[PDB]
């Protein structure tokens, strides 16, 4: 019902001159305050001031910040429905992924919208018919995942090579791969669509385990320091525990788990449900499963602040919303035009991309 | 007049047309830099910087270049000015 | 008959005798076909490089080498394919293509069979069909023998589609990469170089002039990136000699600078035009049909990205090969190929920006089309069309073409250098370096001074020389700058280094580095400016040297900085020399020295300098230095003695009990003048506090007092209000925005402020007061002899429980003019009571800040009504709100009714959709005195945040 009008965002500076002289040469053969955004300079940062406060902070008060808005800067034209989104912005890499392909941007290039990418991963070529569904990024940003549905594998990609080339196959033959996690200890893990989650040695290519569960119930899956969090459409929550390799804890819940993260810094994990609800849950003492929030659309995402003091969340309902952790109450919103399917957030927490249908998004954190 | 050099795929075309350029005696830069290439290319990786090593000179002199944004050219500096500053102790 | 084959191309690759030979390069190259990790084996290798560096011959003599053998053996084709000499549009086929290359045919049947596995590929050029793609769709060659135009199967065998399994080697430009590097599959970058920077150097030496300007234009030439890095290829250096030899020979009869490359060019061509005239004259008309269209031509290339220039091209522009030739004398627009059709290429393709960009200055002389017959890539000709305006080179112009020359395209190029310095929230660095790099580019006193007039502030990062040089040259004419900052983090942070760039000496005596004299005039310009009142040295670390040049340079007659700031900066080696600089310029008197540490000498010399009658530093702020005991006491016996400070800050540092009590004993003194004191964040006990209010007691010179982060009992307060009893108390601010207020002090307080003039604001932040001390706070000020003015409540624990009461006393006061409710849950009901009040404008609040207050599109009829008919209302804050499109659309109608007066709007505008952007859109246009800012805070009418700095 109320379409945003999408605008052509930055006209920086520099492309403001240069259409300035391509109008005059037109111009020339016929016969026979502006508001300009700051650049991101050189992928890394703005160069802007950051607002003012009502008081000053606490002396151990200095790295928990809050953001306050989101600036947008920069549109990249995939050309199919984006799926996942992944940044890692130690090289200043974007890696954007749909059902035909992986393509793979360079932050350092000064364009209002990109349409070339780096590369274009695919792997359709191989087989009849094969979708992906899913990709991850290492921690250090020298490993690159992804998962699809006809796959014999899930792909493993070098990125600290000379070259760009597959490395791996880890393979997993009749399943779909619907999940991924990376571990410490150099290893691998995958949770498919009938409820097997399946560990692989990254060094070996061996299979280390298998864990069985009900069907669609490795939807989501959180790794930790020695447990491993799922959840999915029948709406429980469990743990397991590689030593012993059986579950360990089951909590119900209301609704079918669309969404899970884990706090980097205290002991909190965080449940977005079909319903729109936020919930809180100690993964430590588990006592009880505490609500913050009440939406009448789904969530499809969720990912903490790298300090854990705040988390972001998307959804079916054409917002980004931003909510402060302690309690939850929400802090800004920022509109987009569909059903917002994927989100990534930078280690440094300066940039946050968003994929809403085709296209990926770009903004960048005013603290 | 002519130098060749593999360029890593992950190292942006905008970064390789502003150098930092140094120069250093010659018995340190060989001592420093070695002769093993696996070291230098994971040093290359840390500090998202590259870095190449000229001793055509006649002279005793050899010359540093490093290609990257301006931090990273700082941060491998400092450090192959530390290794040097060791070595030469 | 594959030996004749070989013998054959032998003989067509057969033009560099003393360039071929078994160099470590070739050997990368060889052995760059091999698998480097055992598992991959790459098949496609791009070369690239700039334009002048010798790839083409690179790739012959691989060519050559295979033909002969020691290069390649495995390998037992080779094909060489040059795409720049061939017409592309026409329908053909791979397998015409290598006939045409092949002079045999019946070879290729054979080698097809079962060569694929063993089978080279070299392509030179591809550069310049970066343009003939639609990026439409394009429908892949999957076989051979395929009537289509070549630039399909060249995209085919690009794919791995046509001819898979198959090794290619591709030459190719650094600008024509934007558009391949999607296409290959898993390429290997092989990056060329040209000669290198020290034989540059010597071989720029050599050339210059050395009538007493060697150095300075020597450096000037050989920092400029842009310059030296072009200088890579041979030709283009030799350009360069050979227009500083021109100008050493011809001395007095050019005027043209030699420090640019627009400089150069401009008397390369120059001289080489008038070498044809037998005397002094201007150009025929012919010719100068002929140069225009040549100058349009190139322009036109430019922009399509083109450097091919077929023959048809040429009939295009009424051009020829004869005229040109016959104008010129020099080698420009080189022929190349072999064929019956024809291709004209630039000799370099700084010579294509050149004629680009001196297209823009001679299109608006006369009605030149009616003798014609019709970001990276655009860097080269932005700065030579920069370049072009000098005078000189306008001069020449003039005479040449017998009309005066006035480019249109100045006034855009002012414009638009213009449109950086006024933007709303501080200029981007990047874009004021870039505008700084272009204008030097122009070494016009008139074009540079009439672009830079509407700056007043500037933001640099220095990282090179060339940008202080740049930065030095251009600020010269910033006539209207009064506050600057600079970020030099890691230029000059080593205090030695002593090195030369050659075998021998550039200079028999140099005995100074190049640095450190850049700096020094840089240093000197910024002392010499006279609107300038602000200096911060932002994020720079400083040696010892840096700093006592800076100290030097500033403490000059001409220098009028009256703010100094040091708060993210590295000075404390040099900061001995920052003492002899406050008792050496007497218009400063403000100095920001946090995060410093000072050891007993720094802090010593320090207060002897601030004793000096020659000092007038009346701010001193001092957060994060850690001092000691010793610290304490001097700064106590400082703060007695004879001073000319008013305001102090100690922020962020500990204060023991025996600091404390030497304070107190200097603050008690009544010789002691002193109007703010600012205390906030250190370690003030229960204990301290007492001692120090009782301390104050007897003061009556303070005005301003800033508490926050501390600790205070209930008899603190006590304290604090008996000391605000007594009359002679002169303090007229208050800042408690984090000390434990609670219960009985509350009410301390109102009796306080009940009846008590000479105190206007009070700042109660973060402080767990309730409704129940608001309801006395509430009546504290409804009382007409309550001379309040500002009340911040930003973070207390307020509910709706208090609104009603607001409202009472909203209605009812008539001094208070500012009130900020921060982060208070009023919710809607709250609100609408409050605004119940706030709608009559019984009173003359001006300040309203209603942020973080959980408001919905409920409250949004009684808020358009209340803010509708209530003109003294001047700031709303009501950012941290979720409001529907309904709601947020009767605010904007609210806004844009004619009896209200605002002028701080407290909002982010990029959360709500179309409609209501559009509707915000109308609001600023409608009365155009209103600002929509977010950043709520930042708006400052009164000296509101004076203990923030």
């Amino acid at each position: 019902d109320p379409q945003p009008v999408w605008d052509a965002e930055p006209q920086f500076c520099q492309g403001f001159l240069i259409q300035g002289l391509w109008e005059l040469f037109m111009d020339s053969r016929q016969k026979n305050a502006d508001k300009f955004l700051k650049p991101l300079s050189w992928g890394s940062e703005v160069l802007e001031s950051s607002c003012n406060q009502p008081s000053t902070a606490l002396w151990q008060l200095e790295r928990f910040t809050v953001p306050q808005a989101l600036q947008k800067v920069r549109v990249l034209k995939h050309q199919e429905l984006l799926l996942v989104v992944a940044v890692s912005s130690f090289t200043r890499h974007v890696f954007t992924c749909s059902q035909s392909g992986i393509k793979v941007w360079n932050l350092v290039n000064q364009v209002a919208e990109d349409r070339d990418p780096e590369s274009h991963l695919k792997c359709s070529v191989q087989d009849n018919k094969v979708y992906l569904r899913t990709c991850l990024l290492s921690s250090n940003s020298r490993t690159l995942f992804a998962g699809g549905y006809n796959l014999p594998g899930v792909i493993v990609w070098d990125l600290a090579a000379p070259s760009l080339y597959e490395k791996c196959q880890l393979p997993c033959e009749g399943l779909s791969c619907q999940a991924l996690a990376n571990t410490k200890e150099n290893m691998a893990l995958a949770g498919f669509t009938d409820g097997t989650v399946r560990i692989w040695d990254l060094r070996t290519q061996e299979i280390v385990r298998n864990l069985k569960g009900p069907t669609n119930s490795a939807r989501n899956l959180v790794v930790k320091d020695d447990n491993i969090w799922t959840g999915g459409l029948d709406a429980c929550l469990r743990c397991w525990d590689l030593r012993m390799a059986k579950v360990s804890l089951e909590h119900l819940f209301q609704s079918q788990i669309m969404s899970l993260a884990h706090s980097p810094t205290e002991d909190w994990l965080l449940l977005g449900l079909a319903n729109g609800q936020h919930c809180l849950f100690n993964s430590r003492k588990r006592d009880q499963v505490l609500t913050v929030d009440t939406k009448d659309n789904t969530i499809l995402g969720l990912k903490f602040s790298p300090n854990g003091k705040w988390w972001a969340s998307v959804g079916m309902g054409n917002f980004i919303t931003v909510h402060s952790m302690p309690t939850g109450a929400k802090l800004f919103q920022v509109p987009e035009v569909g059903p917002v399917r994927c989100f990534d957030m930078t280690e440094n927490g300066r940039l946050i991309i968003t994929g809403s249908r085709d296209c990926a998004s770009v903004y960048h954190i005013k603290y | 007049s002519l130098r060749l050099r593999t360029r890593p795929w992950w190292f942006p075309i905008q970064e390789v047309s502003n150098p930092l350029v140094l120069y250093m005696e010659a018995w340190v830069a060989e001592r420093v830099i070695g002769t093993d290439q696996a070291e230098i290319s994971e040093i290359e990786w840390m500090c998202q910087a590259l870095l190449t090593v000229d001793s055509v000179n006649s002279g005793n002199l050899a010359e540093i270049t490093i290609f990257g944004q301006p931090s990273a050219q700082t941060r491998m500096k400092n450090i192959l000015l530390n290794m040097a500053a060791w070595h030469k102790e | 008959d594959l030996q004749d084959y070989k013998a054959h191309v032998i003989a067509k690759f057969d033009t560099s005798v003393d360039l071929h030979y078994d160099s470590p390069e070739m050997k990368l190259l060889s052995d760059a076909f091999k698998p480097y990790q055992k598992t991959f084996q790459p098949h496609t290798i791009i070369l690239h490089g700039r334009p002048g560096v010798g790839k083409s011959a690179l790739a012959r003599s691989i060519v050559l080498g295979w033909a002969q053998g020691k290069l390649f053996q495995k390998m037992s084709f080779v094909i060489f394919f040059s795409v720049r000499e061939i017409k592309w549009t026409e329908k053909s086929s791979l397998a015409q293509l290598i006939a045409k290359e092949c002079p045999d045919s019946w070879d290729l049947v054979t080698k097809i069979m079962s060569q694929p596995e063993r089978l080279l590929f070299v392509i030179d050029g591809l550069d310049d069909m970066d343009s003939v793609l639609q990026h439409d769709d394009m429908t892949l060659s999957r076989d051979w023998k395929d009537e289509q135009p070549i630039y399909i199967l060249m995209y085919s065998l690009l794919r791995k589609a046509l001819l898979p399994q198959s090794f290619l080697i591709i030459t190719t430009r650094n600008t024509g990469l934007e558009k391949l590097k999607s296409m290959v599959v898993s390429p290997l970058y092989i990056l060329v170089e040209g000669l290198s920077a020290s034989r540059r150097s010597q071989l720029v030496l050599e050339n210059i002039s050395n009538e007493s300007d060697r150095i300075q234009v020597f450096h000037s030439l050989i920092e400029n990136h842009q310059l030296f890095d072009q200088c890579q290829a041979p030709s283009v250096c030799s350009l360069v000699c050979e227009a500083l030899q021109l100008q050493k020979k011809l001395g007095k009869r050019c005027t043209l600078p030699c420090q640019t490359l627009t400089g150069l060019y401009a008397t390369l061509v120059f001289h080489q035009l008038t070498l044809k005239r037998p005397s002094q004259s201007a150009l025929s008309q012919e010719e100068q049909i002929t140069l225009v269209g040549l100058c349009m031509m190139a322009a036109e290339g430019v922009w399509t990205m083109r450097s091919v220039f077929y023959d048809d091209d040429l009939k295009n522009y009424s051009l020829k090969e004869s005229e040109i030739l016959a104008l010129f004398h020099m080698n420009i627009l080189l022929q190349v190929g072999h064929n019956s059709e024809q291709c004209y290429v630039f000799s370099h393709l700084s010579l294509q920006d050149f004629f680009a960009a001196l297209y823009y200055v001679l299109e608006g002389l006369e009605e030149w089309n009616q003798h014609f017959c019709f970001d990276t890539r655009l860097l080269g000709m932005k700065r030579f069309l920069f370049g072009l305006m000098n005078k000189d080179i306008l001069k020449t112009l003039e005479v040449l073409f017998e009309y005066p020359v006035i480019p249109t395209v100045e006034q855009k190029l002012q414009h638009w250098v213009s449109l950086i310095a006024q933007q709303v929230n501080g200029t981007s660095p990047m874009d004021t370096l870039d505008a700084f790099y272009c204008l030097f580019e122009s070494q016009d006193e008139e074009f540079v001074g009439g672009a830079l007039k509407r700056f007043q502030e500037v933001w640099l990062l220095i990282n090179q020389k060339m940008d202080l040089k740049v930065s030095s040259y251009c600020l010269k004419h910033c006539q209207n700058l009064k506050a600057i900052r600079v970020d030099i983090r890691d230029l000059l942070s080593v205090d030695n280094t002593l090195e030369l760039c050659p075998v021998v000496t550039v200079q028999e005596t140099q005995c100074k580095p190049l640095l450190m004299e850049w700096w020094g005039n840089f240093c000197s310009v910024l002392g010499s400016l006279r609107n300038l009142k602000e200096l911060d040295l932002g994020d720079s670390i400083l040696s010892q040297r840096a700093m006592k040049i800076l100290c030097l340079e500033l403490r000059n007659q001409s220098c009028r900085i009256q703010k100094l700031t040091f708060k993210s900066a590295e000075v404390v080696s040099g900061l001995k020399h920052l003492w002899k600089l406050l008792f050496s310029n007497q218009n400063l008197k403000y100095l920001n020295l946090g995060n410093t540490p000072m050891k007993d000498d720094d802090m010593k010399l320090a207060c002897e300098a601030l004793k000096h009658p020659k000092c007038s530093v009346e701010t001193l702020r001092l957060d994060s230095c850690e001092l000691t005991i010793i610290g304490y006491e001097m700064i106590s016996t400082l703060l007695i003695s004879t001073t000319r400070l008013k305001c102090l800050s100690l922020a962020k540092n500990r204060v023991g009990v025996k600091s404390m009590i030497s304070l107190g004993n200097a603050l008690s003194s009544s010789m002691c003048l002193l109007q703010k004191l600012i205390l906030d964040n250190c370690g003030l006990t229960p204990a301290s506090c007492h001692l120090l209010v009782s301390a104050l007691f007897s003061n009556q010179n303070l005005t301003h007092l800033c508490l926050s982060n501390n600790s205070l009992g209930t008899e603190g307060v006590q304290q604090l209000c008996q000391f605000l009893r007594n009359p002679e108390c002169a303090l007229q601010r208050l800042i408690l925005n984090h000390c434990n207020i609670v219960d009985d002090a509350y009410g301390f307080l109102a009796m306080r402020l009940a009846n008590n003039t000479k105190l206007t604001h009070l700042s109660l932040t973060m402080n767990p007061v309730g409704d129940g001390a608001m309801k006395l706070l509430c009546e504290a000020l409804k009382e007409p002899t309550c001379y309040l003015q500002e009340l911040e409540l930003v973070d207390c624990q307020l509910t709706q429980n208090c609104c009603e009461d607001l409202a009472c006393m909203i209605t009812t006061t008539k001094h208070l003019k500012s009130l900020d409710l921060g982060n208070n849950a009023l919710g809607d009901k709250g609100v609408i009571t409050l605004c119940e009040g706030l709608k009559q404008s019984s009173s003359s609040l001006r300040r309203l800040g209603l942020g973080a207050c959980k408001l919905t599109s409920n409250c949004c009829e009684a808020l358009s009504l209340a803010i509708s008919c209530n003109p003294h209302l001047n700031s709303l804050n009501l950012v941290k709100n979720d409001f529907s499109t309904s709601g947020m659309l009767k605010l904007c109608s609210a806004f844009q009714c004619p009896v209200s007066n605002l002028g701080i709007i407290g909002l982010w505008k990029q959360e709500y959709y179309a409609r209501v952007r559009r509707q915000l859109e109308e609001v600023e246009f409608v009365k155009p005195h209103v600002v929509i800012d977010g950043d709520w805070y930042a708006s400052d009418e009164d000296d509101r945040n004076w203990w923030k700095n």
